[PDB]
Formats: structure tokens, C-alpha cells, sequence
């Protein structure tokens, strides 16, 4: 069934799963037309499914194109979704596909289910968890490569960078929620805490800057502060 | 008009016979029922006034042989029984309505209820659903499972229902998931109509044959099965035009004979508010959605 704050260690265990959030798939501009009427635009658009025992992110990135025609969008971009997340696991070696996948959004349950029945030993959940990674869009080369994509593209990454050798991959979770989170309800402090030291870079080969451990919990720290404060700014406390 | 006799009536039972019900008291010198229409499949059922747990009774259709009822107080049940002897049979018969010791089957010159409630229902399908082939006629009671809710246990003893299931590889071609799942026709007039049940009279009688189980014994999985028999129909995009209108029927005169304390349990509220309001056919069941409306405005 669902996954909630009572059942969170099994994310970490050892049967492979993958967490799917679809709310980048399908973006748009809203604008106004010369005639005074609204329109939209659609913007390249991005499938979120991470591995959150590994890190590893599946980022396939969806460009606008796959929108040309087509009626019904945000319904169909659920559908596109499922197709390729089923896509996905068909492509990974048997040992490698996962025992479940689990969506960030209800209405993804329907779509996924009826895309993976060729799998029935593939558990499909939701979630109770309010997980932020709307808020990937955020992170400045996860960005990048989805706006740059001239075509469909799926793009490799490690979420954690190089975490896992000092912490554990529950640990590395917490600090990617509570990053994401920070992001998620105020960009540009958020974005300032992370990069306000000039001296403190980040990888080539990475996508968060190279903290020490000392750092990190100076770092967190800044988030919750964050997360608190326009906790307040926003319900006046 | 053909007869079903009753050997005698030792314990006290309502009968019901096809819409209608009476009072049979314990040992009362009750021997039938007579004037029973030909040309409809019928069905006698039963109710002890000690348990009015577990409902049961028999489908039958009277050109198919001379049957009676005969309790058994070993099993604790009226059986119906095949006679082989058609001289005993008639003579049987004939003795008893000499001394007007049966109940005769109402025939009200205006009434096609019944005609309508059944129109489509044959007994040689419902032997198929019904599996024991040594009798013409067909015992159901309101415990029996499907084939579908025993795969989600005996099997002999099961209503073998055409499985329905919308999550599922029957239901989805390969390469039109979405498209099959938002619209049901390739699964309703190709997998169904064209390779199942061959026609629409033999989705119809199915459909009839579960409402019926549904009504007369609160048969749970009947309900089921007539529900997703409908959905699967207002789901689809693309319906002969001859189907619809006759669902339109079918549809009105079971919600019209349906009890009006029973609806509560009867009626699925998704089911029909998807049916009447957002489905592809929301605007194609006009006679249906009147009733509904005048008469289960709750549910909706
Ligand atoms: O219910 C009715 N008759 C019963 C039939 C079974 C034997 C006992 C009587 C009729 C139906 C409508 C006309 N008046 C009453």
C-alpha cells in the first residue's frame, strides 16, 4: 500500500525501487495574445525517478516536441510518464528493474499500472510523503541539460554526488529533502546559502558544492532557518 | 401455461416466483404454482421464515421438461426435481388444480415486467454460468461466488461470469494503453462483442441473468458483474447505436423493479454517477437517467 512516515527505513533497504514524480513533465508559459486572449507555451520538461537508496537519477527529459498536435496535455502527460518509466525498467537488466516503483502523485497510479502489466511483480504505491522534488528544476545542471535538449534525452546522474562514502543513504535522503524543500519555498535564499562562499565549488562532475562534513550541518542548519522563518513570513508566527 | 408442483411445503417459507412473494406457513396444504407463462425462463425462490439467511432457488424454463419442488429435510431445502414420468406428472398436476390447491402465476393483460427483465436471458446460457449439467434447471443462492472473486473457493459451486477486468492484459493492446483504457471499445465490441460472448443478445442476457441474482438473492458478485458490465459499455467511445438503445431498456426496467429499500446496497455510486454524467454515453441512456433521477436522486 502507501508509503508514509511509518514505513520510511524501507526506503533504504535492499530491494531496488525507484521513486517516480512526473510534475516537471509538462511545463508551460501562460502569455497573452495579440487579440487579448491567454495562451500557453510549452516548455522543455523533465521525468524525475531516483533510486534513493543509490542516488542514481533516471532524468528523461521530455522536449516540447512530444507535445505537437496533441490534445489534453497534462492527461497526456501522465500517460507519457508511465510509457517511459515502463520504457525504463524494460531497457534495465532483470537483476537491475525494480521490486516497486513508487509515485509522487496519485494520478500516476492508473497510468503506471496499466503501462507495467507485463510486470505484475512490480508493486506500484503512492505516497503519504509531501517529497519535494517539484523543486529539481532548482538545481542549476539538472536545469541546464533539460533546457538546452534539442530532443528526447535521458541523462544519468548521482543525486548524492560522492555523500555515500561518509553517510549513510538515509542520512543523504534527509539532506536532499531538506535542500530541495528549501528551494522549493524560496529559491534565491536558498540558492545564496549554498553558494554565498566562493572558495567551496562544485564538481565538475557533481551537482552540489564540495562541503566537508563541518560545512554540511552549517549548511543544513541554514535551511532549516529557512524553511522556518518563511514558515513564518508566510503564516505571520 | 405450464405448473410446478410442490409435494407439500413442511416448513414455513416465502416463495418467491420470478417479481413476485408470499407466505407459505409451516405444513400448510399449499401444492404449487400453476398458469406459469411459456416462453420465458422463470425463477422460484425461497426464504425460511426461521433463516432468512442464505436466499436460494432454481432457474427454469417449463419447455425444457415437468419440474416440482420437494423439500428435503435431511439438506434442509426445497429442491427442485425433474419427473421422467409424464403420465404421473400430468396426473399429479391435474389433482391438485381440481382441488385448487395452487397458487396461480398473476396475468395481468397490460404487464410485460417480466419480459422485459428477461428479454435476453436463455437457459442454455445460464447452464454455462451455472455448471451441473445432470439438471435442466440451475440452483443459485446468495453465498455463490464468481470465477473473478474466486481469483482474487469451491469451484463447482460457482457463477462463472464472463471476467471483466480493466487492468488487465485482455483489456490493453500493447502500444494503446492509454487510448484502450480511456476508451473501452476495442475491448467491448472486439475482445468481448466479436470474440466472446459472439453478440450483443448474449451480452444483454448476461447482463440480465447478474442484475437478477444481484436483485432476487443479494448476490454480492452478481451486483459486480452487472456493473462492470454496464461500465464497460458507457466507457466506450464507439457503440452501436442499436446497443445503446437497447441498454437505454434494459437499464430503466431493473432500475424500475428494483426495491426501494434495497437501492443503498444494489447500486454502486460511482458506477452510475460515471455512467449518467461523464462517460462517453452520458447523453445516450435518457429513459434510464429520468428513472434514476426521479427515483434515487440520493445517489447521484
Ligand atoms: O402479487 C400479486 N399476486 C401474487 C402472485 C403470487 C401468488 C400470490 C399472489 C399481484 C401482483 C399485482 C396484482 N395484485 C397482486
Amino acid at each position: 500500500g502507501a508509503m508514509n512516515s511509518s514505513n520510511y527505513a524501507e526506503l533504504f533497504n535492499n530491494d531496488i525501487k525507484l521513486f517516480v514524480d512526473d510534475t516537471n513533465v509538462y511545463r508551460v508559459t501562460v502569455h497573452k495574445t495579440f487579440e487579448g486572449n491567454v495562451a500557453t507555451k510549452a516548455i522543455n520538461g523533465c521525468i524525475f525517478t531516483l533510486n534513493p537508496k543509490t542516488g542514481h537519477l533516471f532524468l528523461k527529459i521530455i522536449h516540447t516536441s512530444v507535445w505537437a498536435g496533441q490534445k489534453r496535455l497534462s492527461q497526456l502527460a501522465k500517460w507519457k510518464t508511465a510509457e517511459e518509466v515502463s520504457a525504463l525498467v524494460r531497457s534495465l537488466p532483470k537483476e537491475e528493474q525494480p521490486k516497486q516503483i513508487i509515485v509522487t502523485r496519485k494520478a500516476m497510479l492508473d497510468p503506471l499500472e496499466v503501462h507495467m502489466l507485463d510486470f505484475p511483480n512490480i508493486a506500484i504505491r503512492p505516497t503519504e510523503l509531501r517529497l519535494p522534488f517539484s523543486a529539481a528544476m532548482s538545481i542549476d545542471k539538472l536545469s541546464d541539460v533539460v533546457m538546452k535538449a534539442t530532443e528526447p534525452q535521458m541523462v544519468l546522474f548521482n543525486i548524492y554526488d560522492d555523500w555515500l562514502d561518509r553517510i549513510s543513504s538515509y542520512t543523504a535522503f534527509s539532506r536532499l529533502t531538506l535542500l530541495l524543500r528549501a528551494l522549493k519555498t524560496n529559491e534565491e535564499s536558498a540558492k545564496m546559502i549554498l553558494l554565498s562562499d566562493p572558495t567551496i565549488t562544485i564538481k565538475s562532475y557533481h551537482l552540489w558544492p564540495s562541503f566537508t562534513d563541518e560545512q554540511w550541518i552549517t549548511i543544513e542548519s541554514q535551511m532549516r532557518d529557512l524553511i522556518l522563518t518563511e514558515y513564518g513570513r508566510k503564516y505571520n508566527v | 401455461m405450464n405448473t410446478v408442483p410442490f409435494t407439500s411445503a413442511p416448513i414455513e417459507v416465502t416463495i418467491g416466483i420470478d417479481q413476485y412473494s408470499f407466505n407459505v406457513k409451516e405444513n400448510q396444504p399449499f401444492h404449487g404454482i400453476k398458469d406459469i407463462p411459456i416462453g420465458h425462463v422463470h425463477v422460484i425462490h425461497f426464504q425460511h421464515a426461521d433463516n432468512s439467511s442464505m436466499r436460494y432457488g432454481y432457474w427454469f424454463d417449463c419447455r425444457m421438461g415437468n419440474f416440482y419442488i420437494q423439500y428435503d429435510p435431511k439438506d434442509g431445502l426445497y429442491k427442485m426435481m425433474e419427473e421422467r414420468d409424464g403420465a404421473k406428472f400430468e396426473n399429479i398436476v391435474h389433482n391438485f388444480k381440481e382441488r385448487q390447491m395452487m397458487v396461480s402465476y398473476p396475468k395481468i393483460d397490460e404487464d410485460d415486467t417480466w419480459y422485459n427483465l428477461t428479454e435476453f436471458v436463455q437457459m442454455d446460457k445460464i447452464r454455462k454460468i451455472v455448471r451441473k449439467d445432470e439438471n435442466q434447471f440451475s440452483y443459485v443462492d446468495s453465498s455463490m461466488t464468481t470465477v473473478q472473486e474466486n481469483e482474487l473457493s469451491d469451484p463447482a459451486h460457482s457463477l462463472n461470469y464472463t471476467v471483466i477486468n480493466f487492468k488487465s492484459r485482455e483489456a490493453i493492446r500493447p502500444g494503446h494503453e492509454m487510448e484502450d483504457f480511456l476508451d473501452k471499445s476495442y475491448y467491448l465490441n472486439t475482445v468481448m462483442l466479436q470474440g466472446i460472448f459472439k453478440n450483443s443478445s448474449n451480452y444483454f442476457g448476461e447482463l440480465q441473468f447478474a442484475f437478477l441474482n444481484a436483485m432476487f438473492f443479494g448476490n454480492y458478485g452478481s451486483s459486480l458483474q452487472w456493473h462492470a458490465m454496464i461500465e464497460l459499455i458507457c466507457s466506450s467511445a464507439t457503440v452501436p447505436k442499436h446497443m445503446l438503445d437497447k441498454l437505454d431498456e434494459i437499464l430503466y426496467y431493473q432500475i424500475k423493479t428494483l426495491p426501494e429499500q434495497y437501492s443503498d446496497i444494489l447500486l454502486n455510486e460511482r458506477v452510475w454517477n460515471i455512467c449518467l454524467y461523464s462517460s462517453f454515453q452520458k447523453n445516450s441512456l435518457h429513459n434510464t437517467e429520468k428513472i434514476m433521477e426521479n427515483k434515487y436522486p440520493e445517489l447521484l
